[PDB]
RNA sequence: CUGACGGAGCAACGCCGCGUGAGUGAUGAAGGUCUAUCGUAAAACUCUGUUAUUAGGGAGAACAUAUGUCACAUCUUGACGUACCUAAUCAGAAAGCCACGGCUAACUACGUGCCAGCAGCCGCGGUAAUACGUAGGUGGCAAGCGUUAUCCGGAAUUAUUGGGCGUAAAGCGCGCGUAGGCGGUUUUUUAAGUCUGAUGUGAAAGCCCACGGCUCAACCGUGGAGGGUCAUUGGAAACUGGAAAACUUG
RNA sequence: ACUUAUAGAUGGAUCCGCGCUGCAUUAGCUAGUUGGUAAGGUAACGGCUUACCAAGGCAACGAUGCAUAGCCGACCUGAGAGG
């Protein structure tokens, strides 16, 4: 989830992209010893650089573990670099990410610590899961939701496609994978995909 | 599962039918490609004929009865 | 001299086995000619038991009986008592 | 460029030789001959400190090691670093190579390596010439 | 306009009777994103402007890909010296593959899908050459035959 | 002499460079086989075949284009004797893409690189004409 | 009888199953490179069982002359046999990160006056180390920090695909010149071979693929890809190939 | 529940083949080099010891010497040849 603290992180990537931020209750534009100096500058590197900076804080995208589903379906369909961008996108953790059940961004991969269980499937409390052809982060067990998950069972509505909760899971699956367009605004695709294979 | 027609050509021969014909065939190595043609030596044997100074014939893979030859056959092409 | 034996790549989760001619001297796993499939003795993986024996039931007169408490999967079967 | 003579008679690939040649080898007695090793880890135990003055391109001041290596022949090493270790008769975890400007030195010492711990007047390193339990 | 990234910027002087004089030579790729790119010569001792002071004599050298549908019909390994490129067809959305400011006459071309890689050389002296060379020997889907003497459909 | 069309070949790139045409060649079978089967796509302006025995006389008059370049701009040979490279007539290359040609003889009279693709026929396959 | 095969301190060796803080929070302080920075730092409130007080813990599975007459069987299978352990659940912290600028991705400086000294090819302190001693961290990270050295595409520094000739690092003392790599024109007698192929279609666990059992990862499986001229030698003479000559001016 | 005319079979294999690396600071070739000819015998032909005689058998092509001496489903891996 987190790994120390974010919210300088307006200057650092460019934001969690997924929510309204904690951007500018000061001067947002310096981001690290430069406060009396120019701007950065650009490069590939930088750029490169940025994009994974604008990777590893939006979500839990980690390095080492997260580029493997595009080398993965690197033998399925399409030039991989927005198949990537929806190859980290198209998980439970992400069909209910934008769902808008969470207030920390640990709390759409925390929505099952003791919310939503059982998707089809066998009660798992995790962050993640393998989001199939409809596939979702449904009721639990032994419950169905909680005060900290259930208390914004359409915090936000309007919630994505494949995000089209049909309440009190705080969830919805409609489909399969999602298209990448609703998902992070001035991002790219071979500036996300096309970085990476060097 | 039959025995071949292996054929070839003589050299040389030493007392009572100490025979052989030649061996050869088409191939290539593996490495640097050219239609190099290339040899390797026999033993067939008869009572004393088959031999020296042209015998182009054939030879078999069978049963040798033999010393450390191998060969029963020596179906020709013609002589000198 | 013939006995059962069996494959191993990597999985279980479900007592799993296979069919298959190997020698008697030798361990439960053995090398596999005429490969007839293998399979499930846990009772629940029903769709694994896709074992063709074409050439391991013809030991009936050739040299088999069965040994090591595998008459079970035979009892179910009855290809044999030809004599 | 023409391959008739080419399995007639060949070629070569370049010519190089590779690092550290009297290094990742551990010396016989019993049978007296060496070890074709490239081990990872290895020891050395101390036979001088040694320092030679004439430096150019630094235009500073610092030593290094004289530690010989199994059985009778020369091993030069060098302490690169702001850390005076004023020791000697170690027994360590050798380093592999030589770091840059020293000539024919190969063999190097590994922070802490069961001899001492390091110069302690490190503590923003955390990871250089001696540096354990650092706050991050 | 020209996405007028800087190619290149290097130094040399003149020795002379006194002090000698320094500059910065440059120069500014020119590029529609459509597959040919010009020069100017700014010889000159300004840096940032130099990309302007190509932007004005480009326009006396730039010359076509004959662009196939996001590709090239057929297949090139040339150099007009010693920088040589690799381009090939290849599927409209494959991963995009180049080395210098033929990051800025592959990618800004009408292919952009390719496997091309700059064989041997990749100098901001040569990445050029190699291309423009590569895009030289091209062709369209009705013209060979003429030359030739058919229609083009008389080749499969 | 004895490949009899050897540097003939390449005669016509090496001949028109500067799109020229006065070079005078002889002749084979098979320079009855060169330079009569692109006549097919008007490639040449006149080998009708040769006129004459022991293999002998020919204009080889190496048609030109309309936009002035290089019919040939560039040939190479890669079956002569001293290289003998067989392949088969399925996986007959890729001709830039099949933007150029190949004439040959085949395992089953004589065909084009019209002909391996769709007909499974040939043998030392020679060359890429444009 | 196992000492064949088994029952395991487990080495954070492989990497994973995921767990050690939450709803967080108005910019929030007593301010640690800088002199607004990581400060949406903080507190003190709440949320998850999943580490921890207990508990019953029986996951697999079918064993056997006389039982009555090689298909085969009952009055015959719990050391680890207690796992899935939801379980109320307090708050039972996830060591610490490197160089610390720019490339290998890094942020600034007091210490430092060449005294110690920075430094993966490039590369730094002599009075502002945007390197160093040390100090709050942004790029990668949380079971992970610098190093240890082996071939891989990368190395196109093998050239089977991808090798120079006057010149890097490279051409004949040449009259001479065995073996043979190569070795006129046209028809060629060949009917071998390539064209390619009827056939044999003899198995594969898995193959150019994918998938199904499985708390997903450790541990198993349908095989349509015929098992790679394998059990038959081919028809196209356009030819390296049992090889008859003719052409001549070379 | 004994011993035999007989069997399907077990490791193998009597053996055939391509499997079967380097050292040119090692060519005038080993006397058995060429192969026929033995009383013999291993489930197994036969210079395998012996049975009889002539070597130029070789021949500048690796005779021969000769240095690590397992191979083969495995693993990092190439685009592919496979390496």
């Amino acid at each position: 989830r987190f790994r120390g603290s974010n919210w300088k992180k307006s200057r650092r990537l460019g934001i969690s992209l997924s929510g309204t931020g904690k951007e500018l209750e000061k001067r947002p534009y310096a981001p690290g010893q430069h406060g009396p100096n120019q701007r950065k500058k650009l490069s590939e590197y930088g750029l490169q650089l940025r994009e994974k900076q604008k990777l590893r804080y939006l979500y839990g995208m980690t390095e080492r573990q997260f580029r493997n589903t595009f080398d993965i379906a690197g033998k399925k369909f399409g030039v991989h670099g927005e198949n990537f961008m929806i190859l980290l996108a198209s998980r439970l953790d992400a069909v209910v990410y934008s769902l808008g059940l969470a207030r920390t961004r640990r709390q759409a991969r925390q929505l099952v610590n003791h919310g939503h269980i059982l998707v089809d499937g066998k009660r798992v409390d995790i962050p993640s899961y393998s989001v199939k052809p409809g596939q979702t982060i449904s009721v639990r067990e032994k419950s169905q939701k909680l005060n900290i998950i259930v208390e914004s069972v359409e915090i936000n509505n309007f919630v994505p496609e494949y995000l089209n909760f049909d309440a009190d899971s705080l969830t919805g699956t409609f489909v399969r994978l999602p298209e990448r367009s609703e998902l992070p605004a001035e991002i790219n695709e071979q500036l996300i995909v096309e970085y990476y294979s060097r | 599962n039959d025995r071949k027609v292996y054929v070839g050509k003589v050299v040389s021969d030493k007392m009572d039918k100490t025979i052989t014909v030649l061996v050869e065939t088409y191939k290539t190595h593996k490495l640097y490609g050219k239609r190099v043609k290339y040899s390797k030596k026999y033993k067939t044997h008869d009572e004393n004929n088959s031999a020296k100074l042209g015998d182009i014939v054939k030879i078999q893979e069978t049963r040798p009865l033999s010393a450390t030859k191998r060969f029963r056959l020596v179906e020709i092409v013609e002589e000198s | 001299a013939v006995k059962i034996r069996l494959t191993r790549l990597g999985s279980k989760r479900n007592p799993f086995y296979r069919i298959v001619v190997a020698d008697a001297r030798s361990p439960r796993d053995g090398r596999i000619i005429e490969q007839i499939g293998t399979y499930n003795p846990t009772s629940a993986n029903a769709p694994e038991i896709k074992v063709d024996e074409a050439l391991a039931l013809k030991w009936l007169n050739d040299g088999a009986k069965p040994t090591d408490t595998v008459h079970n999967i035979l009892s179910k079967e009855g290809i044999m008592k030809k004599f | 460029p023409t391959i008739n003579q080419l399995v007639r008679k060949p070629r070569q690939s370049k010519i190089k030789k590779s690092d550290s040649p009297a290094l990742n080898k551990g010396f016989n007695s019993k049978k007296k001959k060496f070890t074709d090793l490239n081990s990872p880890q290895k020891r050395g135990v101390c036979t001088r400190v040694g320092t030679m003055t004439p430096k150019k391109p630094n235009s500073a001041l610092r030593k290094y090691a004289r530690v010989r290596l199994s059985n009778n022949i020369e091993i030069n090493a060098y302490i690169p670093g702001i850390g005076h270790n004023l020791q000697e008769h170690s027994v360590v975890l050798v380093r592999g190579g030589r770091v840059k400007d020293l000539p024919g030195v190969r063999y190097h010492i590994v922070r802490g390596a069961l001899d001492t711990s390091g110069v302690d007047g490190r503590r923003q390193g955390r990871s250089l010439y001696g540096t354990k339990k650092p706050k991050n | 306009e020209f996405e007028e990234r800087v190619v290149t910027i290097n130094r040399v002087a003149k020795v002379v009777k006194g002090g000698r004089r320094f500059r910065f030579t440059a120069l500014v790729v020119v590029g529609d994103k459509n597959g040919r790119v010009g020069f100017g010569t700014g010889k000159a001792q300004e840096v940032p402007e130099a990309i302007k002071k190509a932007v004005e004599a480009a326009k006396k050298d730039l010359v076509v890909v004959p662009r196939v549908e996001g590709t090239t019909p057929h297949t090139i390994t040339g150099r007009y010296g010693s920088g040589s490129v690799f381009m090939k067809p290849a599927a409209p959305g494959t991963g995009v593959i180049a080395g210098g400011p033929v990051r800025a006459v592959l990618e800004l071309a009408g292919i952009t899908d390719i496997l091309s890689k700059s064989l041997g050389s990749n100098t901001p002296i040569n990445m050029v050459r190699a291309t423009i060379d590569g895009l030289q020997n091209l062709k369209n889907a009705e013209d060979v035959a003429k030359l030739r003497g058919k229609t083009v459909e008389e080749l499969y | 002499m004895t490949d009899p069309i050897a540097d003939m070949l390449t005669r016509v790139r090496n001949a028109n460079m500067v799109r020229h045409e006065k070079l005078e060649l002889p002749a084979s079978n098979i320079k009855k086989e060169i330079a009569e089967i692109l006549k097919s796509e008007g490639f040449i302006k006149n080998v009708e075949y040769v006129e004459d025995d022991k293999q002998g006389v020919l204009r080889l008059f190496l048609k030109y284009g309309q936009n002035d370049e290089r019919v040939i701009t560039g040939l190479k040979r890669i079956s002569k004797p001293g290289l003998r490279v067989y392949a088969k007539a399925s996986e007959m290359p890729k001709v830039l893409n099949g933007l150029g040609i190949a004439l040959v003889s085949t395992s089953e009279g004589v065909i084009t690189d019209k002909e391996a693709r769709k007909r499974n026929v040939g043998g030392e396959i020679i060359a890429y004409v444009w």
